[PDB]
C-alpha cells in the first residue's frame, strides 16, 4: 500500500479534456420498445382470462417469482432478462414510449428538446431556489422557458401525469419496479434529482465531472445499470442540458429513399409532404461520422 | 473554520494569480471550498491573543 | 522422440512514473510522515485592483478575498501471494543435495519475481491514480471555451441573463465539437482547436524554470495525453508542428522533512507549518514576502534527459504522449478509452 | 523453522499418477484413530472402519473418536500430516456435496456417496464437510427413515420415504442413501431407533407419577401445567425394584441417543473464491 | 540431534529478518517497497473482511459493533451482514423511544429489506442468524467494506489503541450485585409465546459464570415467565410445535472493571450503550434451553 | 386438508389442484352449483389418481373422468344403482 | 483492570515439615481447583476443604466444584507452590489421583471425590484442621453413572416410604466400573437435587407429549416381527399390551423430531458432565496421562 | 488492431459483434484495392497498416 | 479538556510534589480543574497526527 496526496495548484481549471474521436457504436440504434412486463414484474390483471389473453397477445410469460423472498430481493434489485441466441447489432438500446397527443407540434421534435414536453434545465434557474425550480418544472400557469407555451404534452410534463408516474423514480418505486433495468426517461423525469442539481455554475460543472454520469453493463444484450466501482462511469451531456437529440426519422419510405439518393448533408434537413414528414438529425452522426472511420 | 488572521499576518509568497473568469465571479459562483471576503479595512488581524 | 526447442519467458519492460510525460503535470514530492498527517491546506490572499470613478457615480470599495485549497487522499494497493512450499524451501535445507539447492534457489527467485512485479505495479498504479484525479478535475471543451469567451462580461455572481448566455453557449459548443476528429481532418481547424485547449487552461502557481526544458529552445507549458490511435492521427495531421525533443526532467522525487520546530508544534497543537524558520525569520525581520514556497523548496535537485515529442501551439510547447504501455496486457482499462451516451 | 507434522508411509508402491493424485489433496481432512508420529497408510481415512453390517450411525460414532488431521505435504516415500490446534487458522478442501459460505460452522460426517486413490483392497474415503444445519437435517432424515422402516409395504409410506430422502440446500440437491438395504434395517440404526422409541415409551408412563408429587410443591406453577398436559395426553387414549429398573433403562437409552442428538462444530469459514474447492477456517475442538 | 542443540534457546522470531529481507539480501537486490517491517505480522487476532451495502453501515462506522449474518429466504443475496443495532428494531425489550430512534436512523431499502426478510419466514431468529465477530475498520462506499474479528482483541494496526464492544443499553443484562474479576459475555434470544406471533427478546449478558448448567439454571430463573408461556402455548395450541424458549451462545470475555457506559452519535442522534473496554472475541454456537 | 400433507413426488401440480379444490364455494344459485361441483370433482379425482401413482389423461382436449378410485365392484354397483334411483 | 493471571504462586501460612513437603512434591502435574485467580494466594483457598460443610450434600459439593477454576500443579519449592491455569486446546501432562483407571482416548470430568475399598488412604496434607482434598478426575462413563444414580435416587424418593428409600439408596450407591468398585459418599436430597428433579419431570413430560405415534409404536411393531436379546430385554422392562399407519407426513415428523431433539438435550444435560481433558496417552502404571485441555 | 486495446479477456457478445461489423465493413471497403484507388497517400497508409 | 498526550510526550521539569492530602483525595474531591487519571500503560500517547 502507498499513501498518495494530491493538491491542486491552480486557481482556475488547469486541465482541459475533449472527446477527440469515436470509433464504433456499442448499441444497435434500434427501434425495439422497452418491455415494461420485465420492469414492473408484479402487476397482473385482476381477471385470470383477461390477464392470460393479454399476456399471450403481448408475448409475455406468467410472472415467475418465488413470491415473497424473491420479490423482496427483486425490489432490492435484480437482473431478470435472458440474452438472445445471437447478436449482430451490439447492445439493445430499448425505446421508452411517452404517450403523446396526436396534435403535438412536429416542430418540437425538429430541434433538441426535453422529450417530456416542458423544459427543465436548472442552469437557467437561480441556484438553490427550489421554489423557482419547482415552478419552472411543474407550474403550468407559467410559460415554459423554451417555447412559452404551458406544455406540448399535457400527459408528460405535469406532476402525476401518466409519464410522470411511469418514469419518475420516486413514483416507480411506489410501484413495484425492477431497479436493475436502465431507463432513458429517468434523467428527464427524476425531477427531484433535477431540483438537487440546481447549484451555482462552478459547483454544477464540478458535479457534472464527478457524479452526473450513467452506468450500463457492457457485456449483456440489454441495458442494465451497473453499480459504482465495477466499470467506468459513462458521460452523458443530456444530463446537463436536459434535452434529447433528434434522430433522422420519417413516416414514409419515399422520403427515406430521397434521403438515401440525396447528396451529403441530406440527412440534416427536415422537409415535409402534406401529412408525412422527415426530421433531420442535428449532428451528422449516422451519415458521415460513424462510417468515416 | 480557517484562521484568516494568521494568513494576514504571516509572510506570503507573491505569485502571478490567474483565474479564467473575474475573481468576484469565481468567488460568487462557488469555485472555492473556503472563502472570506471583506470590504474596507478589517481590524480583526490586529488583536493577537 | 519429441524435441523441446527453446523455452522462453516474458522479458517485461518496466514503466516508471517520473519517466512518463504525464509527470510534467505533477510536482512529485516524497514525504515519510504521510501516514501521520490528515489535512493539507494552502492559503491565498488577494486584493483586487480598482478604477477611480466619475462624479455622481458610486465608488468601488477595496476588498480582500481569501481562499483555502485542501489536499485530497487516494491510496493505492496491490497484493502478492507466496505459497507455504516456497516459504519452507526458502528457509529449510535437507542434507544440501543439489535438488534441495535447486528448490531453495527457485524459492528465492519466486520471492524476487513477486517483489519486482509488485513494485512495477505500484509505479503503474501511481500513473493510473494520477490520471484519474487529473481527469476528474478537467472539464470538457465546451465548458472551458464558454468560460473563456464569457470571461470579461461578468463582474460578480452571474445574472439570470448572463447565465442564460452561458447555457446557450454550452449547448452550441457541445453539439459543434462532440467528436472532433470524425467531423473534420482539416489541418488548420485541428491546430486551432488544440491551441484553444492549450490557452484555455489557467497557469499553475508553481513556477519551476529549470524543469522540463528542451535541449535548446524553451520551457514546456503542459502535456497533451491521449490514446495511441488519437496521437498517431494527430501526428500524421500536424507533423509540420511536431518535433522530436530531448527534455530534462527531475530524476527522483523531492523529499519533504519535518523540522524540530515542526515536531514541537505537531506534538502540542496537531498542526504543522511548513518551513517554520523561514516564516519566523521573515516575521521578525519585517519582510512581508517569502522568496519561495515549501512545496517548491522540497523539489528535486537532479535532472535527467529523456526523449519525447512536442507540438507548438501558439507560442506554447506541450508534450504529446500515449499511456498504452502502462495498460498493455494488464487487467485494468485505460482511463482515456471511454464510453459516451447520447439520448 | 519446522513444524510438528505426522509422517505416513505406504506399503504399496506408488505410480507417478498416484503421487500426483495425492498432491491434489494437500489440504484435505484426513482422520487418524490415534495421536501417533509414524503411521502406515492403512490408518488413514475411514476405510479401516467399513463393514457390511453397520451403517451411518456406527461410523458417525467412530468418527467422533478420531483425531482430525489436515494433509500438509506429499513427496516420494512420505506424506506429511498436520494435526491442527484449536483457535488457529487453517486451509481446508471442500469435498462435500454443498458449497460453503463465509461464517458457516462446518462439521465432519461420514461420506454418504481424477477419482480418489485405491491401492490394494484399500481406498481413501475422506469424511464429508458440511455446514451444521445440513448435517442436522441429514441425521433427522435418517432417523425418521429408520422409524418408517416397518411400514414399507404401502405406497404411501414409500412416497413418504422418497420425500424424506431428497434434500435441497444451497443450489444443490442430492439423495441420501436409504438405511434399509435388502429390505431390512442394519443393527446400528435398529438400535438407534429402538432406543429412541424406548425413551419415548418409558417417559410416557413414568413421568406422570413424579409430576403429580413435584407439581404439588412447584412454586413455578409450571409443573401444574405439565401435569395438565400429561392428563390431556392420557385422556386422548409397580414393585420398587422395577421402578428403579425402568428409570435406569430410560437414562441408559438417553445415553444411547447421545451420539445422534448432538454434533460438534469443527471449523468456521472465512474465504471466498472461484477456487471454491477450498476455504480458510479456524479449527475448533 | 545433540545436547548443545537441545539446550540452545529458540531464536526470536522478531530478531530474524523476514522472508522478503532474506531474499533481497541473498541476491543483494533493492526494491522501492519497504520490507523491513511487516504490519499485522504479530497480530494474534483472526480477522475477516465482509462487503456490505451502504444502507446497513449506520452505527457501524465506529469500531465496536457486533456483526451478525442473517440468511434471507432467497437465492441471490443469500446472506446479509447486519449489526446488533438493526436487530434491535425487532427486539421486544427495547424501549419504544429507542426503537423510534433506530427506525429513524435505518431508512434505506437494504435495512428495511433485512427486517422484512427476517419477519417473513416461519423459523425463529436463531435458526436464521449466524454470529460473526465484532467490527474494527470501515472504508465507506456504496458497497462498503468492514473488517471483523473472529477471535482476538479489537485494536489498530499498531495496537496503539484497543477498541471496546458496544451494547445498546436496553439489551444489557447483569445478574450479580458484585462482579468477579473475569466475566463472560453471552448473547441470549428469548421467545415469548403471546397470542398470534412469537415475540423475541434480545439480550447481551455479562456474568462470571462459565459452567453451562449453572448459567442455564439462573437463566431459567430469570426468564420463568417465558418458560410458562412456552408450556402454556404447547397446551393451548397443539400441532404447532414450538422449539426452545431461548438460546444462549457465548461470544467473548472481559474484565469486570472494563464495563462502562457511553453514547454513540450518528446523524446527531445519541444512542446510549454499555461498553466492554478490552473485549476479546471467542465465539460459541447457539445453545437452546428450556 | 388431507391432500396438503400427502407426500406427492411433484408438488407443483398437486398444489395447483389443491388450490382449485380450496377455492370452490357455492354462490346460492341452482344452475351454477352443478358445474362448480363438476370442476371440484375433476380436481379431486386427478389428485386421488396421483396419490396411488396411477396413470392419468395427458391427451390434449381430454379430461379425467369422474370415477371412483380403488373402490370395490359391489360398492360402485350399489352407489350407481342408488344414483339411478335418485335419477 | 488487572489482566487475569495465568501463573499462580501459593504460599503455606503454616510451618511445613519435611514429610509435608514430600507428599506435596508428589502432587506435581495434579489438577487443583481454586476460587480466585491471583498472582500470590494463600493455601487456605486450595482444594475442596473450604467447601465441606454441615450440609454434607454431595450434590452441593458438585455444584460448588463446577464453578471453580481448574489449574495444574507445577514444580514445588520449599513452602511455595506454583499453579498454572491451562488454555483450551493445548496439550498438557496430567496426573491421576483417584484409583480409577484411564484409557487412551476417553474423556475426563471433574467430580467430588468418592471413597474406595477400605478407605485406607488419608495421608494427604493436613495442617491444623485444614486438608488438601483434591477432586477426582474420572472418565465420562463413571461420571454419567454417578449423576444418573443421584437423579434416580432423588426421583425414587418421591412417594416411597422412608425405609424403601433407604434400601434404594443403599443399592444405588454402589458403582462397579472397570473392575473396581466405588461408593458415593453422602447422597442427600437437598434443594440442589430438587431443581434437577423438577427439570427432569418437565423434560420427560415434554418428551412424552412430543413423541409421535410412529415413535411410540416402533417398539411394539419390531417386537411383532423381530426377536433378540436386546429387544426381549428392553420389552421385559416395558409394559405389556398387518395394518397401515393411519397418519403419514414426513414434514410433521421432522418438525416433531427436531423439537424432541431439543428436549432430549435438556434431559441429557442433567447427567452429562462437562469434559475438561481428553486423553491420548497412559503411563503403563496408569499414574499419569497426556491430555488436551477442554475448558 | 483497432479492437485490440478494448479487452484483456475472452470476448463477450458485444465486443465480438463489433468485431463482426468491422469485418464486414472492411471486407466491402478494401476488396480490390488498386482497382479502387491509386492515391499515393492512401496506398502508403494501407501498406503501412 | 487539555492535550494530555502532549503532557506525556514533551519534556518536563521534576519537582517534589507537596499535596497536603493524598493525591488521589485531591483528585477525587475535585481540587483541580482539568483532571485525567489512568491505570497501567495507556498507549494513546503514541498516536501522533
Amino acid at each position: 500500500t502507498q499513501n498518495i496526496n494530491t493538491v491542486d495548484m491552480g486557481l482556475g481549471y488547469t486541465s482541459n479534456t475533449c472527446v477527440a474521436y469515436v470509433n464504433r457504436v456499442r448499441t444497435d440504434m434500434g427501434v425495439r420498445v422497452q418491455d415494461l412486463f420485465r420492469v414492473f414484474p408484479m402487476n397482473v390483471y385482476r381477471h385470470d382470462e383477461v390477464d392470460r389473453w393479454i399476456r399471450h397477445a403481448a408475448g409475455v410469460e406468467r410472472p415467475q417469482l418465488l413470491d415473497t423472498e424473491t420479490i423482496s430481493m427483486l425490489t432490492f434489485g435484480s437482473m431478470s432478462e435472458r440474452n438472445a441466441a445471437a447478436t449482430v447489432h451490439g447492445q439493445k438500446a430499448a425505446c421508452e414510449l411517452i404517450l403523446t397527443p396526436v396534435t403535438m407540434d412536429v416542430n418540437y421534435f425538429k430541434i433538441p428538446n426535453n422529450p417530456r414536453g416542458r423544459a427543465s434545465c436548472m442552469l437557467a434557474v437561480d441556484p438553490y431556489d427550489t421554489e423557482a425550480a419547482t415552478k419552472a418544472i411543474y407550474d403550468h400557469r407559467e410559460a415554459d422557458a423554451q417555447t412559452f407555451a404551458a406544455t406540448h404534452n399535457p400527459w408528460a410534463s405535469q406532476a402525476g401525469c401518466l409519464s410522470d408516474v411511469l418514469y419518475n423514480t420516486r413514483h416507480r418505486e411506489r410501484l413495484g419496479y425492477n431497479s436493475k433495468f436502465y431507463s432513458p426517461c429517468a434523467q428527464y423525469f427524476n425531477t427531484e434529482e433535477i431540483i438537487a442539481a440546481n447549484k451555482t455554475l462552478f459547483k454544477t460543472i464540478d458535479e457534472y465531472l464527478l457524479r452526473a454520469k450513467d452506468c450500463i453493463r457492457g457485456d449483456t444484450d440489454t441495458q442494465y445499470v451497473c453499480v459504482e466501482g465495477t466499470e467506468q462511469l459513462i458521460e452523458n451531456p443530456c444530463r446537463l442540458t436536459q434535452e434529447a437529440l433528434p434522430i433522422l426519422s420519417t413516416t414514409t419510405l419515399a422520403l427515406m429513399e430521397t434521403k438515401l439518393k440525396g447528396g451529403a448533408g441530406a440527412f440534416a434537413t427536415s422537409e415535409t409532404h402534406f401529412g408525412n414528414y422527415v426530421v433531420g438529425e442535428i449532428i451528422p452522426l449516422q451519415q458521415s461520422m460513424l462510417f468515416n472511420s | 473554520m480557517e484562521n484568516w488572521s494568521a494568513l494576514e499576518l504571516l509572510p506570503k509568497v507573491g505569485i502571478p494569480t490567474d483565474f479564467l473568469t473575474h475573481v468576484k465571479t469565481s468567488a460568487g459562483e462557488e469555485m472555492f471550498e473556503a472563502l472570506r471576503i471583506y470590504y474596507g479595512d478589517d481590524p480583526e488581524r490586529y488583536n493577537i491573543h | 522422440f519429441e524435441a523441446i526447442f527453446g523455452t522462453f519467458c516474458n522479458r517485461l519492460e518496466w514503466v516508471y512514473f517520473l519517466t512518463s510525460g504525464l509527470a510534467a503535470a505533477a510536482h512529485a514530492i516524497k514525504f515519510h510522515d504521510l501516514n501521520k498527517l490528515t489535512t493539507g491546506k494552502m492559503l491565498f490572499h488577494v486584493q483586487v485592483p480598482r478604477v477611480a470613478s466619475g462624479a455622481g457615480l458610486p465608488t468601488s470599495r477595496q476588498t480582500t478575498i481569501m481562499v483555502t485549497k485542501y489536499s485530497e487522499k487516494s491510496p493505492i494497493t496491490i497484493p502478492f501471494e507466496l505459497s507455504a512450499a516456497c516459504l519452507t524451501y526458502l528457509r529449510e535445507t535437507f542434507e544440501g543435495t543439489i535438488l534441495d539447492k535447486i528448490l531453495n534457489v527457485e524459492a528465492m527467485h519466486t520471492v524476487l519475481r513477486a517483489l519486482k512485479n509488485t513494485a512495477d505495479a505500484m509505479e503503474r498504479g501511481l500513473i493510473h491514480s494520477f490520471l484519474q484525479t487529473l481527469l476528474r478535475k478537467a472539464p470538457p471543451y465546451f465548458v472551458v471555451q464558454t468560460l473563456v469567451e464569457n470571461a470579461t462580461l461578468a463582474r460578480q455572481a452571474l445574472n439570470r441573463i448572463q447565465r442564460s448566455n452561458i447555457l446557450q453557449s454550452f449547448k452550441a459548443k457541445m453539439l459543434a465539437t462532440l467528436f472532433l476528429l470524425n467531423r473534420t481532418r482539416d489541418r488548420d481547424y485541428v491546430l486551432k482547436f488544440l491551441t484553444r485547449l492549450a490557452e484555455a487552461a489557467t497557469d499553475s502557481i508553481l513556477d519551476n524554470p529549470t524543469t522540463y526544458t528542451t535541449s535548446s529552445g524553451a520551457k514546456i507549458s503542459g502535456v497533451m495525453v491521449s490514446t495511441a490511435n488519437v496521437m498517431q492521427i494527430i501526428m500524421s495531421l500536424l507533423s509540420s508542428h511536431i518535433t522530436k525533443e530531448t527534455v530534462s526532467a527531475p530524476a527522483t522525487y523531492g523529499n519533504f522533512v519535518l523540522s524540530p520546530e515542526n515536531a514541537v508544534t505537531a506534538i502540542s497543537y496537531h498542526s504543522i507549518l511548513a518551513d517554520f524558520n523561514s516564516y519566523k525569520a521573515h516575521l521578525t525581520s519585517g519582510q512581508p514576502h517569502l522568496p519561495n514556497d515549501s512545496l517548491s523548496q522540497a523539489g528535486a535537485h537532479s535532472l535527467t534527459p529523456l526523449s519525447m515529442d512536442v507540438i507548438r501551439l501558439g507560442e506554447k510547447t506541450v508534450i504529446m504522449e500515449n499511456l498504452r504501455r502502462v495498460y498493455k496486457n494488464t487487467d485494468t482499462k485505460d482511463p482515456l478509452e471511454r464510453n459516451v451516451d447520447l439520448t | 523453522a519446522m513444524e510438528a507434522n505426522i509422517f505416513c508411509t505406504f506399503d504399496h508402491k506408488l505410480s507417478i499418477a498416484d503421487v500426483g493424485k495425492l498432491t491434489k489433496l494437500v489440504a484435505a481432512v484426513v482422520p487418524i484413530p490415534q495421536r501417533l508420529h509414524l503411521i502406515k497408510h492403512y490408518q488413514l481415512g475411514l476405510h479401516q472402519f467399513v463393514d457390511h453390517t453397520r451403517g451411518y450411525v456406527r461410523l458417525r460414532g467412530l468418527l467422533r473418536n478420531m483425531t482430525l488431521t489436515l494433509m500438509r505435504r506429499v513427496e516420494g516415500n512420505q506424506i506429511l500430516l498436520h494435526v491442527p490446534t484449536h483457535g488457529l487458522l487453517y486451509t481446508v478442501l471442500n469435498t462435500g456435496p454443498v458449497t460453503w459460505e463465509k461464517g458457516d460452522a462446518l462439521c465432519v460426517l461420514p461420506p454418504l456417496f481424477e477419482n480418489l486413490l485405491t491401492l490394494g483392497q484399500w481406498e481413501l474415503v475422506l469424511p464429508w464437510i458440511v455446514p451444521m444445519p445440513l448435517a442436522l437435517e441429514i441425521n433427522q432424515r435418517l432417523l425418521i427413515m429408520g422409524l418408517f422402516s416397518l411400514d414399507r409395504s404401502y405406497e404411501e409410506v414409500k412416497a413418504a420415504v422418497q420425500q424424506l430422502q431428497t434434500i435441497t440446500f444451497r443450489d444443490a440437491t442430492f439423495t441420501i442413501p436409504d438405511p434399509v438395504i435388502d429390505q431390512h434395517l442394519l443393527i446400528d440404526m435398529k438400535t438407534a431407533c429402538l432406543s429412541m422409541s424406548m425413551v419415548a415409551n418409558l417417559a410416557s408412563e413414568l413421568t406422570m407419577t413424579y409430576v403429580r408429587k413435584l407439581a404439588l410443591e412447584d412454586s413455578s406453577m409450571l409443573l401444574v401445567k405439565c401435569q395438565e398436559l400429561l392428563m390431556r395426553l392420557d385422556r386422548e387414549r409397580v414393585s420398587p425394584d422395577d421402578e428403579i429398573a425402568r428409570l435406569s433403562a430410560l437414562f441408559v437409552m438417553l445415553r444411547q441417543l447421545d451420539d445422534l442428538i448432538r454434533e460438534q462444530v469443527v471449523f468456521t469459514v472465512c474465504d471466498v473464491s472461484p477456487d471454491n474447492k477450498s476455504a480458510t477456517c479456524i479449527f475448533k475442538g | 540431534m545433540d545436547a548443545r542443540a537441545v539446550a540452545k534457546r529458540p531464536r526470536d522470531p522478531a530478531d530474524e529478518d523476514n522472508e522478503l529481507v532474506t531474499a533481497l539480501k541473498a541476491k543483494r537486490e533493492v526494491n522501492t517497497i519497504s520490507v523491513r517491517y511487516l504490519y499485522h505480522a504479530d497480530h494474534q487476532a483472526l480477522t475477516a473482511r465482509f462487503f456490505v451495502p451502504e444502507g446497513l453501515v449506520e452505527f457501524e462506522a465506529q469500531p465496536g459493533a457486533l456483526l451478525i449474518r442473517m440468511e434471507t429466504g432467497c437465492d441471490s443475496p443469500r446472506h446479509l451482514y447486519i449489526s446488533l443495532y438493526l436487530l434491535g428494531i425487532r427486539a421486544s425489550n427495547v424501549s419504544a423511544s429507542t426503537r423510534c430512534l433506530l427506525e429513524s436512523v435505518y431508512t434505506a431499502s437494504a435495512a428495511r429489506a433485512a427486517l422484512q426478510w427476517l419477519d417473513l419466514g416461519p423459523h425463529l431468529l436463531h435458526r436464521r442468524l449466524e454470529t460473526l465477530g465484532c467490527v474494527k475498520t470501515v472504508s465507506l462506499g456504496i458497497t462498503s467494506l468492514l473488517t471483523c474479528v473472529m477471535r482476538g482483541y479489537l485494536y489498530n494496526t499498531l495496537k496503539t489503541e484497543v477498541f471496546a464492544l458496544m451494547i445498546p443499553k436496553d439489551m444489557y443484562l447483569t445478574w450479580e450485585e458484585t462482579r468477579g474479576r473475569l466475566q463472560y459475555v453471552y448473547l441470549i434470544i428469548v421467545y415469548d409465546y403471546d397470542g398470534p406471533e412469537t415475540r423475541p427478546g434480545i439480550y447481551v449478558l455479562t456474568s462470571s459464570i462459565a459452567h453451562w448448567q449453572t448459567l442455564v439454571d439462573v437463566a431459567r430463573g430469570k426468564f420463568a415467565r417465558e418458560r410458562c408461556s412456552f408450556v402454556n402455548r404447547r397446551i393451548t395450541r397443539p400441532r404447532q410445535i414450538p422449539l426452545c424458549t431461548g438460546v444462549i451462545q457465548k461470544l467473548g470475555w472481559c474484565l469486570a472493571d472494563d464495563i462502562h457506559t457511553s453514547f454513540l452519535v450518528h446523524k446527531e442522534l445519541k444512542l446510549s450503550v454499555v461498553r466492554l473496554d478490552n473485549f476479546s472475541v471467542e465465539l460459541g454456537d447457539f445453545r437452546e434451553f428450556v | 386438508r388431507r391432500g396438503y400433507t400427502y407426500p406427492f413426488g411433484d408438488r407443483g401440480k398437486a398444489r395447483d389442484h389443491l388450490a382449485v379444490l380450496d377455492r370452490t364455494e357455492f354462490d346460492t344459485d341452482v344452475r351454477h352449483d352443478a358445474e362448480i361441483v363438476e370442476r371440484a370433482l375433476v380436481s379431486a379425482v386427478i389428485l386421488a389418481k396421483m396419490s396411488v401413482r396411477e396413470t392419468l389423461v395427458t391427451a390434449i382436449g381430454q379430461t379425467e373422468p369422474i370415477a371412483f378410485v380403488h373402490l370395490k365392484d359391489t360398492e360402485v354397483q350399489r352407489i350407481e344403482e342408488n344414483l339411478e334411483g335418485v335419477r
